[PDB]
RNA sequence: GCCCGGAUAGCUCAGUCGGUAGAGCAGGGGAUUGAAAAUCCCCGUGUCCUUGGUUCGAUUCCGAGUCCGGGCACCA
RNA sequence: UAUGUUCGUUA
RNA sequence: CGCGGGGUGGAGCAGCCGGUAGCUCGUCGGGCUCAUAACCCGAAGGUCGUCGGUUCAAAUCCGGCCCCCGCAACCA
RNA sequence: GACUCGUUCAUACUACAGUGGCCACACCAGAUCCCAUCAGAACUCUGAAGUUAAGCACUGUAAGGCUUGGCUAGUACUGAGGUGGGAGACCGCUCGGGAACACCAGGUGAUGAGUCAU
RNA sequence: GCAGAUGUCCAAAGACAAGCUCAAAGAGAACAGAAAUCUCUUGUAGACUAAAAGGGGAAAAGCUUGUUUGAUUUCUAUUUUCAGAACAAGUAGAAAACGUGAAAGCGUGGCCUAUCGAUCCUUUAUAUUUGCAAAAUGACGUAAAUUACUUACUACUGUGCAUAUAGAGGUGUCUGAAAAGUUACCACAGGGAUAACUGGCUUGUGGCUGCCAAGCGCUCCUAGCGACGUAGCUUUUUGAUCCUUCGAUGUCGGCUCUUCCUAUCAUUGGGACGCAGAAGUCUCAAAGUGUCGGAUUGUUCACCCGCUAAUAGGGAACGUGA
RNA sequence: AGGGAACGGGCUUGGCAAAAUCAGCGGGGAAAGAAGACCCUGUUGAGCUUUACUCUAGUCUGGCUUUGUGAAACGACUUAAGAGGUGCUACUUUUAAAGUUGUUUUAC
RNA sequence: AUCCGACUGUUUAAUUAAAACAUAGCAUUGUGAAAAGCCACAACUGGUAUUAACACAAUGUGAUUUCUGCCCAGUGCUUUGAAUGUCAACUUGAUGAAAUUCAAUCAAGCGCAGGUAAACGGCGGGAGUAACUAUGACUCUCUUAAGGUAGCCAAAUGCCUC
RNA sequence: CCUAUUAGCUGGUUAUUUUCGAAAGAUCUCUCAGGAUCGCUGGAGUUGAUUAAUAUAAUUUUACCAGGUAGAGAUAAUGAUUAGAGGACAGGGCCUUGACCUAUUCUCAAACUCCCAAUAGGUAAAAAGGGCGAAAUAACUCAAUUUGUAUUUCACUCAUAUUAAAUAAAAUAACUCCAAGUGGGCCAUUUUUGGUAAGCAGAACUGGCGAUGAGGGAUGCUCCUAACGCUUGGAUAAGGUGCCUAAAUAUUCGCUCAUGAGAUCCCAUAAAAGGUGUUGGUUCAUAUGAACUAGCCCUGAAAAUGGAUGGCGCUAAAGCGGA
RNA sequence: ACGGACCAAGGAGUCUAGCAAAUGUGCAAGUGUAUAUGAUUCUUUAAACAUUUUACGCAUAAUUAAUGUAAUAUGUCUAUUGUAGAUUUGUGCCCCACUUUGCAUACAAUACCGGUAAGCAA
RNA sequence: GAUGUUAGGAGGGCAAAUCCGCCGAAUUUAAGCAUAUAAUUAAGCGGAAGAAAAGAAAAUAACUAUGAUUCC
RNA sequence: GGGUAAUUGGCGCAGUUGGUUAGCGCGCGGGUCUCAUAAUCCCGAGGUCGUGAGUUCGAUCCUCACAUUACCCA
């Protein structure tokens, strides 16, 4: 019967304990460029430019940048298909995403690694190692600390 | 008389029958309502580039075809 | 709702500036018998058959949207500015 | 046969969301009168129906019984 | 020629 | 039970259309009369059923209780 | 030893104490002028007689709070399986995930740019 | 389903800026008191922010003041509902013109979440945009030439009406007909998607049986009872439901007739007693046998009269209408 | 008996089960009749009623016509003069009975 | 003996024969006539009517006996009015270049003022109060158009109610 | 006769095989027995793929986010809520009553929260791209005619011989067109609202029934195994092996005696309360006495045609718990 | 739950109009020769055959209520620009990385036409 | 005018497919219904011919103009 | 929506440029008591705002305010 804009947002759109008050002045210095990823985290202290309830905690790509606002493309699931939605928010409600930060650091690290390896003409495997079964280990423990365990009775 | 008001039963499997279709993600997107005074200047940039290229092409074609 | 009689606001015609405007209230005005719809209705109502068009008889709401007529004092032209609906509307009442 | 209500003087009736028990009439003494009515002063009289519990304590709050009285009722 | 009721019982 | 209407002095009723509570009868005192009425003069008495809420302010407006009244409780 | 602009936004706060000032911060002297009020209190302006009393800085407290670690506890809860147990409420087992309050202990800051003084 | 709210209100309760800090408490001051005003201290908001509730807010979003009308015109990309249509309500912007501030900026109504409306018709505003079907209407206007049907050039051209665009007049059944009853005289298409009767699940309600023991029983919890509590059984009541029957399962009672259950009224044989006897009460095994005549009422039930040994309680489609 | 669309002739598990016949009978075949008449639904009706919506015969009333011939009275218009206030002029009152029109009565 | 209907009579052919209908009696209403009342008809014309108020038409009640109370606020019906508001066509006037647009008036109706209940109908509530108790002749008060009168009653009308 | 009127309603709707194969949601609707529209489905066609790889994925891993449900708490706040303990305003007779304050204490919340899971959710993991430079272009931006930005052109080069993590009968893809039926659902597990409850009413996830047979559960639309062309062998699942009935009167170890034993999830009811029946355990008492505990058994345990662990029956089990 | 005692024969998505999609066929910036005409054809023939070098429909151009206006634009017979991409060309008649060309199509950018705004307007 | 069984003549009725006048519904559709539609239809009344009716502009157009009616 | 009327003392009520005036009501004093009977002053934004006007509630004007008719196409 009731489906207003901020319906159901009693807890999501509430500032955390001892975290009230406007955003820090440093938030306005955050650099944003076209095509970089961004998280939509609604800041309830700023009422204008507030995103819809659904997009809180969603990641998207910047498709538009205005003087105080950002347009971001967000995937939304609508029954049998996904679709891009162009959500327009103010900069307080948006934050640079770390979703690909490991990818960027990996790109730089592998750049230098394979540069030096190709310099020394070695064929190196650069992909991530998805660690699985560990090798055998010949490990010695002082018998003064091998503790025997028995299941415990009831009290 | 009284009927079933609502259900989402079978809706998810109907959705997955033809898959959860993804957006196509085309390389270019229309700039229609986006950043005027930037995309207009980009139009001017591209016009300058095209004219500078095309006058070289016309010069080379004319001097190679007499 | 209290609205003053004058207002320094943008003129949309014949002066593209902010000018003084006289604010008044718009009124409907009588339906003239020569209007095409009225002539068609009267000709249709002639004859046998009784009432030929619906006559609304429900009347749910109790207020009307207030329409201000703005008259630029330089650009002699007028303009229409609709306000939210209200029960009590006065032009230039006591402050 | 369940659903409610009252049991308070000798008779009839009121009681701070428990603590004191009270008016009228019957009732003796009076005050008035020549006398008596009427009127006015004061006496007296009760487990606040009967049991049980709650409580620091119950007429009051419960629970039950007793008497008497106000509203119950199933189909076709 | 407006209104103006009543007076307990007995001796 | 579904409502829709109302609770104001001892009694019957206005204000109850937020800011100073009224009318009558009643009661009290004093006159008039041998006395009693009637009459005259002057006083008192309303915690506005209860509990919360909005307003600066609620008997008044807003909900919930407690009573009272008036309708509906039909087809089988 | 200090200051200005910041970052983190309590390890940074709060209470009560102690210590300290070359310039420096300040309190402080004054109200003609700009300005300001009921009030030169504040604000604004003009000063440099005084002073670390306060702000400020540092430290203390079996201090409160905050923060970190431990322990609570593989406890509570929970994803998957079960022709598991039990009258049911509930409760195991198999493959997995895993708290909180409380309590105990340590700590009470760190830092970017620029500048002054020596 | 639960607790509520909306059809409004606001020239400020909108815009901007500045200054200030609120509720409350404590201490103190003539009248002055629990409350009047003033002073200090503490004060994370315990105030206020139009309204419901939930979010947000402290050199503010609150209070005071000052200046204002951005509650303005036009247009995009879009979010909510969603069909990813419309309205509506928002978000981020662009082009004008402004307001405020010293400025950076902020302002396209209300701190955010609600406060609303198609086609057709009407109405009034705008227009150097148009029309009214062979034409003209400002105007022979401005320049030249004559006894004219002369010639060239002019954004600005009659009443009325119609159009384009923009608001407004409203559909609250709010994606939007102009609409009172009755049928016990009734009709049709259907419906067991749906009531009234049986049956089914359930058992609040009705009925029956337990457990504990505060009390009653002169004393004595349990001979017989058993309050406050609490565990069950039955389907003999009534509800609840709507599963089966609406191309029909004849819907009360009585009469008649049979059979069944036992939770036994009497009869048989026992146990207990608050059991002397007599009568009686509790209780066990037991369903073999029997459980009546009448007045009133359609009645079931009831209630009286009377006999009896006793006049028990129930089922069988509320047993039983070819 | 069970389960089943929750009352089976059929299904499952049991009991059982021996030709053909006659006459009765009303337990069952949720027996037969017959697209339930009760109830609900249908944007299907009909009878009836009214201060339902929209109309309509009748009826009442006015206008025009039919519709002619005379008279009178009243009203109004036009015209000339005076009076009231009043800036060659503008508005109201009265005075004629002068030319014109409407109404009411009346005669044939 | 009670109920109902006075009676004789009539009726739902094929589920109701009655307490229903009729009735005499009673009462009310319209109408003095071919320009009337009631009614038929598309028109023309007609029925009542070969009629004339002791008549015709329209209703209600339902023999006799004895009665038939109060209310005209409501709704109907009905009566008077140039004092009378409103209203249509038309007519007249003003304006306009004309269409038009504006004004003004002696219809009926409604409204106003009356009448009418054997028209439709309607016809109250709280307290207190008498020298045991009970009751309330009496009093106070709110209220209506009037407050259910004479009668009659658990009635074919009373739920509670056996 | 108009008229074969109209019907959102009932009934019927005619050969075979083969292949694909639903919906009972949703939005609007004088809409609730209907319709349109979306979804689900078929047919047609193109573009792709056909290169064990890219696109891709009801999956994970790595990295990074968002959350306030379960739990927890009541001294963190709010709202409840039971008790006392210590102490400087009110009242009465140095005392007492309270209030109030401080630290405690018992118990709570769908519309409470300091804290906070599990599960579920999102984004990213390189070639039409990335990194690094130069040179152009612009009316944008900046103090900048060479600040920045974007674009364009040239360079240089970033794993690929295993593929910028894993796995993948991943191209059985993507897209377009036309169109059917459907738009009464119901059930199970887990969660969950109303209700005393219901084979009741309403929702969430997934799987089913429907639309679907086969083996088992005696029987049974939904339970278990398992989904189906026609066969021959083999071996199993679920479940069983005394007979009905194919297979054990198997083996091995306990328990149980019932004058209403018990006997396969759903599943075809049983409780509080009891027992000096028997079998094991536990803790106190000088093999004795107690008090507990929990297995099986017994009481509690009454319904109507005659009756049902499915039947027979079974007790050195053919019952119960194992192996 | 309803219909069906039995058997035979009959018995139900068709016809026309109009629109679209699909596919086949002809022709193609055209296409269809409408009504009608002619012509040694006049059983069939009511069909076939034919059409003296602007009939009409649809298409070839859109847009606006409308007066109307109407698609790069003469530097060039050229045929807008990108990113992918079929095919083609070379060098390493048959695998492969760079070259060359760049269909269809997709995503965008540009011009230009009509309308509306805005600015100017003899 | 009236009257004539004066003389000579005509009309009447049937039949209807096409045709000419009149009169005139509702079902139906609108998913209801009232305007509208059905339909200037069915039914009803009258009147003709081998065809009938229409027809020689008080017509179009707006052109470089056409030229009775009917039909395709 | 159109036409008309109306709202001036607490009550009732007509009156328009050299203008607010009144009967009942309040109060007091008057007439053996009470009844009924003269009196002084108190009581008015002439409903509300504005406008024309030496000389106006006054003449017009809009606003809402009540009562009659009559009118209804989003």
């Amino acid at each position: 019967k009731s489906r207003g804009k901020r319906s159901g947002t009693r807890y999501k759109f509430s500032k955390k304990f001892r975290k009230h008050g406007e955003c820090t002045a440093n938030k306005y210095l955050e650099k944003l460029n076209y095509g970089d990823y961004v998280d939509i985290v609604c800041d309830s202290t700023q009422q204008k430019g507030m995103p819809f309830n659904y997009y809180h905690g969603k990641t998207g790509k910047i498709f538009h940048i205005t003087k105080r606002g950002v347009g971001v493309l967000v995937n939304k699931r609508v029954k049998h298909r996904i679709e891009q939605k162009k959500v327009c928010v103010r900069i307080e409600h948006v934050r640079k995403s770390r979703c690909n930060e490991d990818f960027l650091l990996r790109k730089i690290k592998n750049a230098e690694l394979i540069k030096e390896a190709k310099l020394k003409n070695e064929h190196i495997n650069i992909k991530r190692k998805t660690e699985g079964p560990k090798p055998a280990a010949m490990i010695k423990v002082p018998p003064s600390k091998i503790i025997t365990i028995e299941p415990l009775p009831f009290y | 008389a009284k009927s079933k008001n609502h259900t989402n039963h079978n809706q998810n499997r109907k959705a997955h029958k033809n898959g959860i279709k993804k957006p196509k993600k085309h390389k270019f997107m229309s700039r229609k309502g986006l950043d005027p005074n930037f995309f207009r200047n980009q139009k001017y940039c591209l016009k300058g580039i095209q004219k500078k290229k095309k006058e070289l092409k016309l010069k080379a074609k004319q001097e190679k075809n007499n | 709702v209290n609205v003053p009689k004058t207002r320094k606001t943008y003129c949309s015609n014949k002066c593209k500036k902010h000018t003084m405007h006289k604010v008044s209230q718009y009124k409907k005005g009588k339906e003239r018998l020569s209007s095409l719809g009225r002539r068609r209705y009267d000709m249709k109502q002639k004859g046998f058959g009784g009432q030929t068009k619906p006559v609304f008889k429900k009347k749910a709401k109790t207020t009307k949207k207030i329409v201000l007529k703005l008259e630029c004092t330089k650009c002699k032209k007028k303009r229409f500015q609709t306000m939210k609906r209200c029960k009590t509307f006065e032009m230039g009442a006591d402050k």
